[PDB]
RNA sequence: CUUAGAAAGCAAACCUAUAACCGUUCACCGCCGCACAGGCGG
């Protein structure tokens, strides 16, 4: 039968800053004299490469770009989204390094286990993130060609540089994964098992889970329902997995949550800053997907009908 | 039928060995996205869009929840529906590539070399009692006072500083020395020692001996020899061991760890570099590739088989998901 | 060395000659000479025109003067300043380098053509070709 | 794992005015008039200036420049750096950095320099963030122009040079501290962020000069500096901590008033040019997006009106 | 420590003249247009080229010279203003102006700040002017005045300098010095270690630190030639007339410049020792 | 469920000091005198 219901909540965010927060270091570059300098960083340019053409057969050299050679209309200042997300769950950055089979429990009831996803080291569990992002591409250009040196010093190795940029107003797209957020494998059948079981504990999972979710909002009723065979809606297939899925209200929390992190998200960096200065959300029931990308009028803010359900 | 996904920030990347297209092994694939992996033979690996990648796609987009290898294999179900289609199909993928460094995270080891976590134990009893001096003055002679010793020599009234750094740093110093032949005025300093220590052999491949695999266990005998003026259990492990210091040498992390407080220092990642010196261009660097456009794909069959799957799509109301890697693809465009 | 150095050294060179010979028939003239000092200089002595010297009664030396001497006032100052600035010779000169003085001081050169000699070769009646 | 409340960073506008170019950016290969190219025009640091007019001709590949005439002081206007602008601020220590070591460093973290200021030392990799962030000093006035210069008596090739100078100039410009940044001094390899490596009984040691230093900026406060072997961010899961120094109220209340009293009487004099900052507006910011003041100016509260946020606790 | 004292001489500056005085260059308007010296000025207009991104000119009569007014630049009045190695030092030359010398690592920075020279009424219409009115502003730094660096640690160096041949410049240094005004004590003391306040390592430079006297002379004769400058150009002349002059004991500079009711024209106070011997 | 899943290039740094766009670097220093009279010496 047809899955109904918000399939995914989209979202366009529009951040503003000053200069550039993520670096992609330095690079091989040729000046205004035709000599190559060592030590010229770069920012995160979208489409760029600092290659002009070939040379002679018998070398193999490739001709450098200048180091002011650069468009930024066809090669725009953007923030890496693996940057966005590093600082979207900047408090648990180091957590899953010291995450196991044991205490994974406490990994998953947590924004970094039900929002972020995560891996378990030397292990086979998983979760994969319900939140995509686009990289944050800049809109406005402000970037040139800025020369550095060091005060009491002459020599070569003094004197560095870089492009650089002045006020910021980045772009980016999101979907927030339904079918993802919703339900929590606990079987090793897909090799999507969260965390390993042993029978009995499917039960006492489900309260943290709905422990923590309720500690979102309580003035919600979240609910966590531990299945042994749980099968997809609208599939020709009938194979099914143990694990958890959260009733409308829990994933109506999560939700809530990671728009809030999105709207106030914010980043200093490499000497500059950026913060989100808005955000539209789309609550998709429609079977066009990423409306808000193409159609920005079809779009419905607030939550108008129940999450679609994807799992019996 | 022609399908038509658009997607952006995609990683065209992998820094995993073995394969996707069979089970995950228990302790989990290995990772190769290290400092020292990317440099070795073919590590560094770079991805196209292949077959593979645009079948797991039609199958998540009908639904499906097994393994792309798994719904190849019908193993949880009767029949794989696109067996027949597989051949079937083709792509057109029209990508904008862009190259960035990612700090990629690594989910094992740690650093040794100047690594080390927490506060610098140097009140530790080891290197403030009575018997500390004397005991680790045997690292500081020269190695001809140091062979006299060997031979039941009780003078050690070399005094260097008590602390875990000093000694580190003298057992580097003595790691870096050249090798010795075998002389006959060092041959009896070797019967002294094999009869102490018959199981282990002072040698290399050719009848060389390295210097600090004798002041090591010459530390060994101070600490056997020392037991009768003075109580050494702080000197020792339980079982009579040196932290850190074997007869052969001496193993550099463990010997940081347990002279300071908080553990070993992880390495919790690196950048996705790689830096190669090719002939004719000089010095060529490798980085993270990442992808931005569309992906065409499309499969010769009846308009009635594309209504089909036009309908398993809705029927399975699938939306918004990574292409490859960690990207935001969608699909854009349906022509049957 | 430029057109401008060494015709300011060569007269010079030719100040201090007719001073030690201490000479009044000997005088200069400029053929080559146009809105600028000539290239070519022509002696006369041992085309009918004259030769003169040309300075100003001011200096930044005389007012500093007066009012050491107690004859200036503050406005008096300023117009002083004004007519002497005010004053520009389009005539030729040269910037004479010295010793005896230590100043590098400017000399002007003015003329009266289609019709004795002071230090440096110069009348305002002798006539030279 | 409670949620973050107070002051979360300190924020400001900055008005300055000052008199020709400060801080330069260098030679440009230009175009003059007549269309050939001038090697020798030094521009001063213009934002968002690009000496290409994006023009190609005829498989060249050549790539057209810019007329030295061609600038939309509007568009791309004069700015100084924040590079020129820190060097300035910290000018009484900026040398002392290269004469750090593994024995001495203790005196540069009780500085100005090692809390406000950032470093790094080469030798042994220790590091500490600046939590102080400045915007461009950027010019309202744009009272430029091309000028020519030329050298007494050389009167030969290469005695004459140009550059695009200023006349009367107004910057404004807008900064944040970060409490976060300013209030913790890790003092522990663990994450990669030691600010100094320490002996056992070292780590009291270097917080009693960090607390004497805080203390001599205004002796009427009770600042303190407190070590401790577990320090944790909040919001971790497992709790994983490291060793530092947390500041309490009062000391980041010192070190937040000596950078702005600081900012208030920046000069830079250099290049022949001159600029001091004139007015300067502050905002104490407890919401968690940043730069208030810039958006919207009516919510800034000038006052600190309510206690700085704690970003770490021990255990 | 703290830094108490006079930390700078500031002073407003009124000149008058006629005609232009400093001149730009060549400039193509279409024909060959000699502009003087306008600040703001452009010879652009806002029309491009087509195939090159190259802009129109202008024409030779389109000028506003009250938004593009008429100026004499820094470099032109440091030119009349000093109109005049071991010897460099100890003259006019060589501490109040600046200098470097090629081939050599060697300079000192001038702590002499002048502004434009701005022309008040707009009289123009080559391109000649009229009667002209400028004022201008100008700083004096006493820390880059009073002390000499002979030391390359800094890349400082005003002059490579031997053992022993540090107390012979300072000596000669102060000779200079007491020729200028011999009522004066002027003081020119070397030493091989001369810190700055403020540092944390107290890490210094062999040099020469004038006493209260020394910038006490120097100050006076670079005012004194101020107040008498005076160009004379083929287009044109200038001469100052007064000149008023604050002694800055406050931190933030030009304090003449933005309320000339809190500033004292003496010397009210000891100049700023920014610089001991350690 | 596709390249299994999660993944900061990070931290620190003055483009700095000197230079008429021009008649030939240069209207200079001093003396007689009440002189913003006229001259003199180099």
């Amino acid at each position: 039968q047809k899955v109904t219901g918000i399939k995914s909540v989209d979202f366009k965010i529009k951040a503003l800053g000053h200069g550039v927060v993520n670096w992609n270091g330095p690079t091989t570059l040729t000046g205004d004299d035709g000599k190559t300098v060592d030590n010229h960083t770069l920012p995160k340019l979208r489409g760029y490469t600092n290659l002009t053409g070939k040379v002679k057969d018998e070398t193999g050299y490739k001709y450098k770009k200048q180091a002011t050679d650069i468009n930024f209309k066809e090669t725009p200042l953007y923030i890496s989204q693996n940057c966005i997300r590093h600082h979207l769950f900047r408090e648990q950055a180091f957590d899953l390094h010291y995450a196991s089979d044991k205490n994974l429990k406490n990994v998953l009831a947590s924004i970094t286990g039900l929002i972020r996803g995560y891996v378990v080291p030397s292990s086979q569990c998983k979760r994969t993130s319900p939140l995509l992002l686009e990289d944050f591409v800049d809109q406005l250009g402000n970037g040139n060609f800025e020369q550095y040196g060091q005060a009491g010093a002459r020599d070569s190795t003094s004197f560095f540089s870089k492009t650089t940029f002045g006020d910021t107003e980045y772009i980016s797209y999101g979907s927030i994964s339904i079918e993802q957020l919703q339900f929590i494998s606990l079987d090793k059948k897909f090799d999507r098992a969260a965390m390993v079981i042993k029978e009995g504990e499917g039960e006492v999972i489900a309260a943290e889970l709905q422990n923590y979710i309720q500690s979102l909002n309580p003035s919600l009723n979240p609910q966590a329902i531990f299945h042994s065979n749980y099968v997809r809606r609208g599939t020709i297939f009938e194979e099914g997995e143990c694990g958890i899925l959260l009733n409308d209200d829990a994933v109506k929390a999560l939700v809530a949550e990671t728009l809030e992190r999105l709207a106030n998200l914010s980043i200093r960096q490499a000497k500059g800053y950026m913060y989100v200065d808005d955000i539209t959300v789309d609550y998709n029931d429609s079977h066009k997907m990423m409306r808000i990308k193409r159609d920005e009028s079809e779009i419905i803010n607030e939550q108008h009908a129940p999450f679609a359900q994807y799992f019996y | 039928m022609k399908i038509i996904i658009e997607y952006d920030s995609c990683w065209r990347n992998a820094f995993l060995g073995g394969s996707n297209n069979e089970p995950v092994p228990k302790k989990g694939r290995e990772f190769l996205g290290s400092m020292t992996s990317l440099k070795k033979e073919g590590n560094f690996k770079v991805c196209e869009n292949t077959l593979d990648t645009v079948m797991g796609v039609l199958n998540r987009l009908i639904g499906d929840q097994r393994k792309l290898y798994q719904a190849r294999s019908k193993m949880y179900e009767s029949a794989y529906y696109f067996e027949a289609l597989e051949d079937k199909v083709s792509f057109i993928d029209k990508p904008q590539l862009t190259n960035e460094i990612s700090f990629i995270r690594n989910m094992n080891g740690s650093t040794d070399q100047n690594a080390f976590t927490g506060m610098i134990k140097v009140s530790d009893p080891v290197f403030t009692s009575e018997y500390s001096q004397q005991f680790w003055g045997v690292l500081a002679l020269d190695f001809t006072q140091l062979c006299d010793f060997i031979i039941k020599q009780s003078q050690v009234v070399g005094s260097i500083e008590l602390n875990p750094l000093s000694i580190i740093n003298r057992l580097e110093s003595l790691n870096q020395e050249k090798a010795l032949e075998n002389s006959d005025d060092l041959a009896q300093v070797l019967k002294v020692l094999n009869e102490y220590f018959p199981d282990i052999e002072y040698l290399n491949n050719k009848g060389l001996i390295t210097p600090i695999s004798i002041y090591c266990s010459a530390l060994y005998l101070q600490l056997a020899r020392l037991e009768t003026s003075f109580n050494m259990t702080t000197a020792k492990t339980k079982a009579g061991g040196i932290s850190g210091i074997s007869k052969r040498g001496f193993t550099k992390k463990d010997f940081m760890d347990r002279y300071t407080t908080g553990p070993k220092k992880t390495i919790w990642g690196n950048p996705f570099i790689k830096k190669e010196k090719i002939k004719g261009q000089g010095e060529v660097t490798s980085m993270m590739t990442k992808a931005s456009g569309q992906l065409e794909i499309s499969i010769d069959v009846d308009r009635d088989k594309a209504q089909e799957i036009k309908i398993l799509i809705e029927n399975a109301g699938v939306s918004s998901f990574y292409l490859g890697k960690k990207g935001l693809a969608y699909v854009s465009n349906i022509k049957l | 060395m430029r057109e401008a150095e060494l015709s300011s050294k060569v007269f010079t060179k030719f100040h201090k000659a007719l001073v030690t010979l201490n000479s009044h028939k000997i005088g200069i003239s400029f053929p080559q000479m146009k809105l600028s000092l000539g290239q070519l200089f022509r002696i006369h002595g041992d085309q009918y025109r004259i030769v003169s010297v040309k300075r100003s009664n001011l200096s930044k030396a005389k007012l500093k003067r007066l009012i050491a001497r107690g004859s200036i006032d503050k406005d008096g100052e300023k117009r002083y300043k004004v007519k002497m600035l005010g004053q520009g010779f389009d005539n030729p000169y040269l910037d004479l380098f010295s010793s005896s003085t230590g100043q590098v001081y400017r000399k002007f050169f003015e003329f009266s053509d289609i019709q004795e000699f002071d230090s440096y070769g110069l009348s305002k009646t002798a006539t030279v070709p």
